């Protein structure tokens, strides 16, 4: 079934040359087979015999045929990326019916660039000359075979498409999803028309009596032409569990977390701690049991949704799950979800809820654009005043597409706010810290207008941990209202940014402290100058 | 006849991935492109071409119609190689979009492959539509060049017949400056419009803005401290700035709110610093052989400060930008605008785009800038974290 479609002109990487490998032996059997097989293609037109001028070659195999172009591929020009982008269900638009014509023979039926064919020479094995041919069609396992096959497919489909607008087609590897809004017979008919059109170019495709049937299973879902369902997920019931098992279980469970509300894996993941081998077995803790059981139940209830209706608007709503964790669901009509998902806390350096929500919103906007070409109207668990307050004061450019407040607690708020001006009648701490960078020994202390004072020596600390430390002590030994003046820009920055989550313990401590206080004003002054109380602590935390 | 063009030795064509676009903008392109295809400006390409360049669509809101824009930054960088102080002084300069002229000229076959780009599809329903240029592509550095000849001619008339005017070309943009009061300038331009057809800016107002020091009736410990810091920092630019007398008024562990009178010497020291700050620092000169840099800080409330400099603490020009006419509460909007304005001035003054340092997160910028861009060119940029210091200063 060879195609009479113009071949795609191929070439070898700049200044390279065809493969010149040699094959010596194979059994009488392995030679008998190949001789037969070839003779077959030989006649079909798939391959041809070459002779006089072909200095190229490759090892042929017999597996109970196979030709390895590993080397040829290395010397083959690069082609245009096949594109990893995949349609996601929530993107699809309702149809009446949709079949999947399975091509298969696909590639092996596509003409190989004439010129390039020589390079595709291979020999059959102990007399004198053996058996030599070269490929005449896109060879199984060759570099450009995928790329080239799809382009060809697309050309062949281009007219048919233009004549059948109403008809949608999705080319995926070796399958054709064709759906439409025509009635049951008109459809079945067009598929047929489509088939002869394909068969009209050497592209054999199965008849109505052999194509696969709906719903089709796709990257996780079970989908029909009017709705879809999360193909239900089962958890293996077992006596003993190996690490490996546990791990896969977490993956399944993790994937489920997107669609299924309430899935958990805390105690299950705990089991991995310390593991010495994938084959190791772990006594499933009772707590793991309770959780595993619990998830099994959650997985029992079927969940299904619908496709996108261009004639309606998208609405994305977000919830604050834990600290840094967020759930979101997208819909066109209440409770009729199009897609849902969850985002794990991106534990980073030092951030805060409003920033984090901002990212979630950003991630979603991006995803949404990819799927629908539009961005949803957002419903956010944050007060408009909160957002105003935060953004108009955050050093970094930030933004949220049009959205509206939805009072669905817990809401995201600012855990504390630094004073704009010094507090009248509150103690003033002139904190300072510093450590020898060669030994990592340091001092961090403070002094105040109220005479108070304190200092502490530290081991293996670093400069920045010292200055942070200094502010911690101040925050500690201070009471409800404080004025703190540091000469550390690091600290000023960090804190000035009103962080409510960090991976550094000290920073967490400080944050906690900050939330505790009633009023806090942080100020900064140049270090090592004659300036104020700074020159006092400067002297006390020396080296 | 088309001049041959080659990539710098050893280099290969861009293979930049395509950004996902809005429906709105996807349609615009198929339209724009089927047209360009018919006219034969561009043509569909095969899978044997592995190169790619990002494309998208904007509208200089000088129209409501959409315009196609290709990001050749990468390509331009990989392309072989081959300005008047006038307008820099002119009373007024106007910019003209001549991108078009290029489409009149064919592109060297062997080079076309490199200009490959891709119109995407939503949800990936389909593969994108791939095209490659047959004429000189707008936004490509090679174009203005090759079109040089044809360009100079076309102009010459209006040139030596209006020598009291300066005409500069940068990519798809033509900068025309004259001292003629608005009346003659505006008409002389339209006069030039038709001339090309047949085939507001104000330079001097851009000076290194002054550093101003605050004046209070009464000063608190806080106040002084804040002033000493700014001054201190400022001493990097003006080594003559002293802060001794003020550092005195602060010694001892006083409460931040405590008011402090200024010793006559503190007074002087201060008055002396105000004076020093009355003029940009000496010895600052544009070095052609070094990259221009533009840095911007979000001051908030709609404001944005910035500095064009080549070496640290030796600013060539500094400025501020505030939001005029049009409820704009959208930072990204503002920042893109801000960046354009600035790249523009660079071009005028030095005729070179500056390398930007942006106070925003990659992810955010990438997801929306395109939505507000309105220029045929695209500068280079990187993302950063504003040191609160540098901010309170230019504030
Ligand atoms: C896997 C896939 C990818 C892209 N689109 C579709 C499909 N498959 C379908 O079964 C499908 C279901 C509902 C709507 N469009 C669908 N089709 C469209 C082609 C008719």
């Amino acid at each position: 079934p060879i195609s009479p479609i113009e071949t795609v002109p191929v070439k070898l990487k700049p200044g390279m040359d065809g493969p010149k490998v040699k094959q010596w032996p194979l059994t009488e059997e392995k030679i008998k087979a190949l001789v037969e097989i070839c003779t077959e293609l030989e006649k079909e037109g798939k391959i041809s015999k070459i002779g006089p001028e072909n200095p190229y070659n490759t090892p042929v195999f017999a597996i109970k045929k196979l030709v390895d172009f590993r080397e040829l591929n290395k010397r083959t020009q690069d082609f245009w990326e096949v594109q990893l982008g995949i349609p996601h269900p929530a993107g699809l638009k309702k149809k009446k019916s949709v079949t999947v014509l399975d091509v298969g023979d696909a590639y092996f039926s596509v003409p190989l660039d004439e010129d390039f064919r020589k390079y595709t020479a291979f020999t059959i094995p102990n007399e004198t000359p053996g058996i030599r041919y070269q490929y005449n069609v896109l060879p199984q396992g060759w570099k450009g075979s995928p790329a080239i096959f799809q382009s060809s497919m697309t050309k062949i489909l281009e007219p048919f498409r233009k004549q059948n607008p109403d008809i949608v087609i999705y080319q995926y590897v070796d399958d054709l999803y064709v759906g439409s809004d025509l009635e049951i017979g008109q459809h079945r008919t067009k598929i047929e028309e489509l088939r002869q059109h394909l068969l009209r170019w050497g592209l054999y495709t199965p008849d109505k009596k052999h194509q696969k049937e709906p719903p089709f299973l796709w990257m996780g879902y079970e989908l029909h032409p009017d709705k879809w369902t999360v193909q239900p997920i089962v958890l293996p019931e077992k006596d003993s569990w190996t690490v490996n098992d546990i791990q896969k279980l977490v993956g399944k469970l993790n994937w489920a977390s997107q669609i299924y509300p309430g899935i958990k894996v805390r105690q299950l993941c705990k089991l991995l701690r310390g593991t010495k081998a994938l084959t190791e077995v772990i006594p499933l803790t009772e707590e793991a049991e309770l959780e595993l059981a619990e998830n099994r139940e959650i997985l029992k209830e079927p969940v299904h949704g619908v496709y996108y209706d261009p004639s309606k608007d998208l609405i994305a709503e977000i919830q604050k799950q834990g600290q840094g964790q967020w759930t979101y669901q997208i819909y066109q009509e209440p409770f009729k979800n199009l897609k849902t998902g969850k985002y794990a806390r991106m534990r980073g350096a030092h951030t805060n809820d409003v920033k984090q929500l901002t990212e979630a919103v950003q991630k979603i906007t991006t995803e949404s654009i990819v799927i629908w070409g539009k961005t949803p109207k957002f419903k956010l668990p944050i007060q408009k005043e909160t957002w105003e307050t935060w953004w108009t004061e955050y050093w970094q450019a930030t933004w949220i597409p049009e959205w509206e407040f939805v009072n669905t607690p817990p809401l995201v708020k600012l855990w504390y706010q630094l004073e704009k001006e010094p507090i009248v009648g509150a103690e003033t701490f002139y904190v300072d810290g510093a450590a020898n960078r060669e030994t990592k020994l340091g001092k961090a202390g403070y002094v105040t207008n109220r005479g108070r004072q304190k200092v502490v020596t530290l081991t293996d600390t670093t400069n920045q941990k010292t200055e942070l430390q200094a502010i911690y002590l101040a925050l500690q030994d201070s009471g409800l209202e404080v004025n703190i003046v540091t000469d550390s820009q690091y600290a000023l920055g960090i804190i000035q940014a009103q962080p409510d989550q960090s991976e550094s313990e000290l920073v967490n401590q400080i944050i906690e402290q900050l939330i505790k206080k009633e009023k806090v004003y942080l100020a900064w002054v140049p270090a090592h100058k004659g300036i104020g109380g700074n020159e006092q602590v400067d002297k006390l935390v020396s080296a | 006849e088309t001049v041959p063009v080659k990539l710098k030795p050893g280099m290969d064509g861009p293979k930049v991935k395509q950004w996902p676009l809005t429906e709105e903008k996807i349609k615009a392109l198929v339209e724009i492109c089927t047209e360009l295809e018919k006219e034969g400006k561009i043509s569909k390409i095969g899978p044997e071409n592995p190169y790619n360049t990002p494309v998208f669509a904007i509208k200089k809101k000088n129209s409501t119609r959409w315009r196609k824009l290709v990001d050749f930054r990468e390509l331009n960088k990989r392309t072989q190689d081959f300005h008047p102080a006038g307008l820099k002084k002119k009373k007024s300069v106007t910019v003209l979009d001549v991108g078009d002229a290029y489409f009149s000229v064919p592109l060297d076959e062997d080079f076309r492959k490199y200009t490959a780009f891709t119109i995407p599809s939503i949800n990936n329903e389909t593969p994108g539509i791939r095209y490659q240029y047959n004429v000189l592509p707008q936004g490509w550095k090679g174009s203005p060049a090759i079109f040089q000849s044809s360009m100079t001619k076309i102009l010459e008339p209006f040139r030596k017949q209006n020598p009291d005017i300066v005409i500069y070309q940068y990519v798809d943009d033509l900068y025309v400056g004259s001292d003629l009061e608005i009346g003659q300038h505006r008409t002389k331009i339209e006069e030039l419009r038709q001339h090309l057809l047949r085939w507001e800016l104000h330079p001097d107002k851009w000076t290194v803005q002054p550093i101003v020091l605050p004046e209070k009736d009464s000063w608190t410990v806080n106040d002084i401290q804040k002033l000493v810091g700014k001054l201190n920092w400022a001493s990097q630019i003006y080594p003559g700035i002293k802060v001794r007398q003020l550092c005195k008024l602060l010694r001892g562990t006083k409460a931040l709110t405590e008011v402090i009178p200024l010793t006559e010497e503190a007074e002087l020291e201060l008055a002396e610093n105000r004076e020093i700050l009355k003029e940009p620092v000496h010895g600052v000169y544009y070095d052609p052989s070094k990259d221009l840099i533009a840095e911007i800080q979000k001051q908030g409330q709609g404001q944005w400060t910035y500095q064009i400099y080549q070496e640290p603490f030796k600013n060539l020009k500094t400025g501020k930008y505030a939001r005029m006419r049009g409820a704009h509460t959208n930072d990204v909007k503002q920042l893109t605008e801000a960046v354009q304005k600035i790249t523009t001035e660079s071009i005028v003054i030095w005729g070179k785009t500056p390398k930007f340092k942006l106070p925003i997160q990659k992810e955010t910028w990438e997801t929306w800038w395109t939505e507000y861009w309105q220029a045929t060119w695209i500068p280079e940029w990187e993302f950063v974290n504003t040191p609160p210091l540098v901010k309170l200063w230019y504030q």
